[PDB]
């Protein structure tokens, strides 16, 4: 639409296209160790 | 050889895979040996008490070849 | 009902026996107070060396029975004279109630055991006529049921037992969840609420619960309004006397805030149709509710 | 050859999003990663139905202006007598929380009577251990707790009816009971050769039933279902049968300091507490090996205590956080122990960096005595 | 009287030989669990390594930190030494009762280790830091 564009107008922010129960769930960790996995968790 | 002291021990190496057979001995003073064979050490666990004896075979699992004296 | 007054104590008001015009106190300092209705302590008990327990009247500026801590129930006669004093149990009386019309009267122990003590028909210093036995855990509180020869007893064993004093056994011990504190029969609507330690009322049909919470804490002593059957108050450990509904179980009716506190908790319970809801606990202050 | 990882896209960065001279750099830095850079090709326990779980503390006692060094629950479940470095035993209503036992008469420990018709109090002062029977209770329960008695030396007050005095060379650390009554099991850390020593209360007598002893002894314990002793030194905890006198199990806790220990009544577990933050849970018909660790404290666990009825069993450490855990034990042979968490008490204050000292189990019911380092006892329903 | 709280001391026996410490109390007197003329000592582990002009403030920081113990050790065991080491950060903290209590043998430790870094950082005791060559 031009209106939006026109020159000396607004401009909307240009974007990427390649840009695109739990308290015990949480807390189980029984002896693992290595098995523990919540690097992921700390991360993702 | 090892000696194994405790049943659960005895249970657990069986689980493992390592396992291959098992032997029953019953001996003269009604104490039996149950003996596991593994790919490094025959395991033997000594039960004196005849009623933890056979709730123990049961208790052995199904896949593992148990064997008669 | 609106707060009508308060009465300070030397200790925690264990037990409340409030009636017509007499208002029995039972206190932890070992002294129980019988107020009158503006609030004029008539007669306190002496000499009972050991913390009092509960408070039951048998009638109105009459005898009246006072367990303490020493395992002995003294009936005092109304200045309060101690006409007799039942002892025998193993453990210290937990709670006791009084009935008129029978001289046998049921007291819940903390040896597991609920004792029919009897002002003359006790084995005389007196020890019960039927020491009924059978709740696992310590029988927490008794109250008489719709029939004067039976008595429902709440303990921490969370079974209530219907004992009846006329066979010395329990009838039927319903168990619950979780392990009640204080029990009290309304036989208007033929139901015990047995206030429970997971801080809710469970109003049981003897003939099956029905269960209330609401309460911050643990439901101390309990007491159905004589005005409204429908209606029971409740005195907590969160020194709060939330007074619940039958049909409105979504919680407390109303929940009265003690008139003295200081983590204080509220610890005896009663109701009375001309004093209203006596209440007491470890505020060491009798409030009244009109 | 394995990809070489092509770098992520725009990040949305842009004229004006509400999220060149370098540019040589970092392609010769691209370039750089593709000759320098490695490349490398890339159950449920449901604690709800469960539930014997309890919650937040309801009753608090106060009136202890130092630490409660450790704190005890009658048999009848009604009378908790703690102790501290005051000097001030006090005895507890457990219902009603009154302190009706104001007299004092550091107490390092107190441990209450097994039997029922005897509630005596071995109570530990320094060196010397009391053998107290308060007169809160029934006279002929003072008589019936006379009789039972009426190396370490045997003598014979606001109502202080003392019975008999034991004075030992050293300052005593853990105290325990025999089921029976009769054995008194006195432990020390400092000493060496007489480190624990074993107290037969209808002989009168007191003795060390080890000719010698390895490692420091940290705490002793009876066995619920037999007479033998466990003693949980620094480093292990080693099984003794005494009627024969020698050595059962020896348990490797993999521990580089044990704090303390509790036995499962069935007798065949044991849970170890430890200075390194970690709960050991040993199944004796297992393996000497630790069955389970548990490193979820973040300070030196202090006490660990199973509940005598209820599969629940706690631990208490410095942090102030009581961990609760549930724990179910079945005689079969397949089924192990199944440990699970259940709750994590807080809000409880450390003083001097000291939080949980000691806790305890209701005799019937799921409800726990925590003692802390301010004087307050909690009791969690 | 040349043992005294704040003298700096060489370990002879045990573990740590050959590391200098600091008195932190003496108990020349004796205890029952000690019945000889022990000392409590502060010392240093392991010792910082050298720092040179180059080496960025994360390398040379890495290269500072001080791991300390906390020890009884006798006399006989102690070997004294002229030069003297003091702070108010570290008078009392220690005693019986923390040995006793081992948190409060680990929250000495770790007091120990952090004044020890504002010792170093700030250039004090460069000999005490400077671990002996035997």
């Amino acid at each position: 639409r031009t209106d939006l564009y026109a020159c000396g107008a607004t401009l909307p922010p240009h974007l990427s296209p390649f840009v695109k129960e739990e308290k015990e769930a949480k807390e189980l960790s029984k002896m693992m160790m290595s098995n523990k996995q919540r690097k992921l968790y700390s991360k993702l | 050889p090892r000696q194994i002291s405790d049943i659960k021990q005895f249970l657990e190496i069986a689980r493992r895979k390592d396992a291959t057979s098992a032997r029953i001995k019953k001996n003269t003073n009604k104490d039996v040996k149950f003996k596991l064979r593994c790919s490094k050490y025959l395991y033997t666990l000594v039960v004196a008490d005849a009623k933890k004896a056979e709730k123990l075979r049961q208790s052995l699992p199904p896949d593992l070849t148990v064997t008669e004296v | 009902p609106a707060y009508l007054a308060s009465f300070s104590h030397d200790d925690w008001i264990s037990g409340i026996q409030l009636t017509s015009d007499t208002i029995l106190t039972s206190s932890y300092d070992g002294i129980a107070r019988v107020w009158d209705k503006s609030g004029e302590i008539k007669f306190q008990s002496t000499g009972c060396g050991s913390s009092l327990k509960s408070a039951s009247w048998h009638i109105p500026n009459q005898s009246f029975l006072t367990a303490s801590l020493d395992q002995k129930i003294f009936h005092w006669v109304i200045s309060g004279i101690l006409q007799t004093l039942f002892v025998g149990h193993k453990d210290i009386v937990e709670r006791v109630r009084s009935l008129e019309s029978s001289s046998v009267f049921i007291s819940a122990s903390a040896d597991n055991t609920v004792g029919i003590w009897d002002f003359e028909r006790s084995p005389e210093a007196r020890s019960p006529l039927i020491l009924c036995e059978g709740h696992t855990g310590p029988v927490m509180d008794i109250v008489f049921s719709d029939d004067p020869s039976v008595a429902y007893s709440v303990g921490q064993d969370h079974t209530i037992k219907t004992w009846d004093l006329i066979t010395g056994q329990n009838v039927d011990s319903k168990i619950t969840k979780a392990p009640l504190l204080c029990v009290e029969k309304l036989t208007d609507l033929h139901l015990v609420i047995c206030g429970s330690s997971a801080r809710h009322i469970v109003v049981h049909d003897p003939r099956v619960s029905h269960t209330l919470s609401g309460h911050k804490n643990l439901v101390s002593g309990l007491s159905a309004s004589p005005e409204n059957p429908y209606m029971f108050a409740s005195v907590s450990h969160d020194n709060t006397c939330r007074v619940w509904d039958v049909r409105a179980t979504s919680g407390s009716i109303y929940t009265i805030s003690r008139a003295e506190k200081t983590w204080d908790k509220l610890f005896a319970v009663d109701w009375n149709k001309s004093i209203g809801i006596v209440t007491g606990g470890t505020d060491k202050q009798l409030q009244i509710n009109q | 050859a394995p990809a070489p990882k092509l770098p992520p896209p725009s990040h949305e960065e842009s004229y004006n999003p509400p999220e060149y001279s370098n540019l040589i750099k970092e392609k010769f830095e691209r370039c750089l990663d593709l000759y320098l850079a490695p490349r490398v090709r890339r159950k449920l326990p449901t604690p709800s139905e469960l539930r014997p779980f309890p919650t937040r503390c309801t009753n608090v006692f106060i009136g202890h202006k130092g630490r409660v060094r450790c704190l005890s629950v009658h048999v009848s479940g009604n009378w908790l007598a703690s102790g501290g470095d005051d000097g001030v035993l006090r005895i507890w209503e457990v219902m009603t929380g009154r302190c009706v036992w104001k007299c004092s008469l550091i107490i390092q420990s107190l441990a209450w009577g097994p039997l029922s018709d005897s509630p005596v109090l071995a109570v530990a002062v320094d060196e010397t251990v009391y053998f107290i029977t308060p007169p809160i209770f029934s006279d002929e329960q003072i008589e019936a707790s006379k009789e039972l008695f009426t190396s370490a030396i045997w003598r014979r007050l606001h109502g202080g009816i003392v019975h008999a005095t034991v004075s030992t060379p050293s300052s005593i650390k853990s105290l325990s009971w025999h089921r029976r009554g009769d054995y008194l099991a006195t432990s020390s850390p400092t000493s060496s050769s007489q480190a624990v020593l074993i107290h037969q209360l209808s002989r009168g007598a007191s003795q060390s039933p080890f000719s010698k002893s390895k490692g420091s002894v940290q705490a002793v314990t009876f066995h619920p279902t037999m007479p033998y002793l466990l003693v949980a030194t620094q480093r292990y905890v080693r099984i003794y049968n005494l009627v024969k006198q020698e050595l059962v199990k020896t348990l490797l806790t993999g521990v580089k300091w044990v704090s303390s220990l509790s036995v499962h009544s069935s007798g065949d577990h044991v849970i170890i507490g430890s200075y390194d933050k970690r709960l050991c849970w040993f199944d004796l018909d297992f393996s000497s090996k630790p069955y389970k660790n548990l490193r979820y404290h973040s300070r030196a666990l202090r006490d660990v205590s199973y509940h005598p009825s209820l599969p629940l069993f706690c631990s208490g450490s410095d942090d102030g956080d009581v961990q609760v855990f549930h724990g179910r034990v079945y005689s079969d042979l397949l089924a192990n122990p199944l440990i699970v968490p259940l709750k994590i008490l807080r809000n409880h204050k450390v003083v001097d960096n000291v939080g949980v000292l000691s806790t305890c189990w209701h005799p019937k019911e799921a409800w726990l005595f925590s003692a802390g380092a301010g004087g307050e006892i909690r009791m969690w329903t | 009287k040349i043992l005294k709280p704040g003298k700096v001391a060489l370990i002879t026996r045990g573990r740590f030989a050959g590391k200098k410490v600091v008195i932190l109390q003496a108990i020349d007197q004796g205890s029952k669990s000690h019945p000889f003329g022990h000392a409590v000592v502060a010392g240093v582990e392991r010792y910082p390594l050298k720092v040179t002009k180059s080496m960025g403030a994360k390398r040379i920081a890495r290269r500072s930190r001080v791991k300390p113990f906390i020890k009884v050790v006798n006399y006989n065991h102690l070997m004294p030494t002229r030069y003297a080491l003091e702070l108010d950060n570290l008078k009392g903290l220690i005693t019986a009762d923390t040995f006793k209590e081992p948190t409060q043998r680990s929250a000495a430790r770790k007091t120990v280790k952090k004044t020890f870094e504002e010792k170093y950082q700030s250039g004090k005791s460069a000999w005490f830091f400077t671990p002996l060559r035997f």
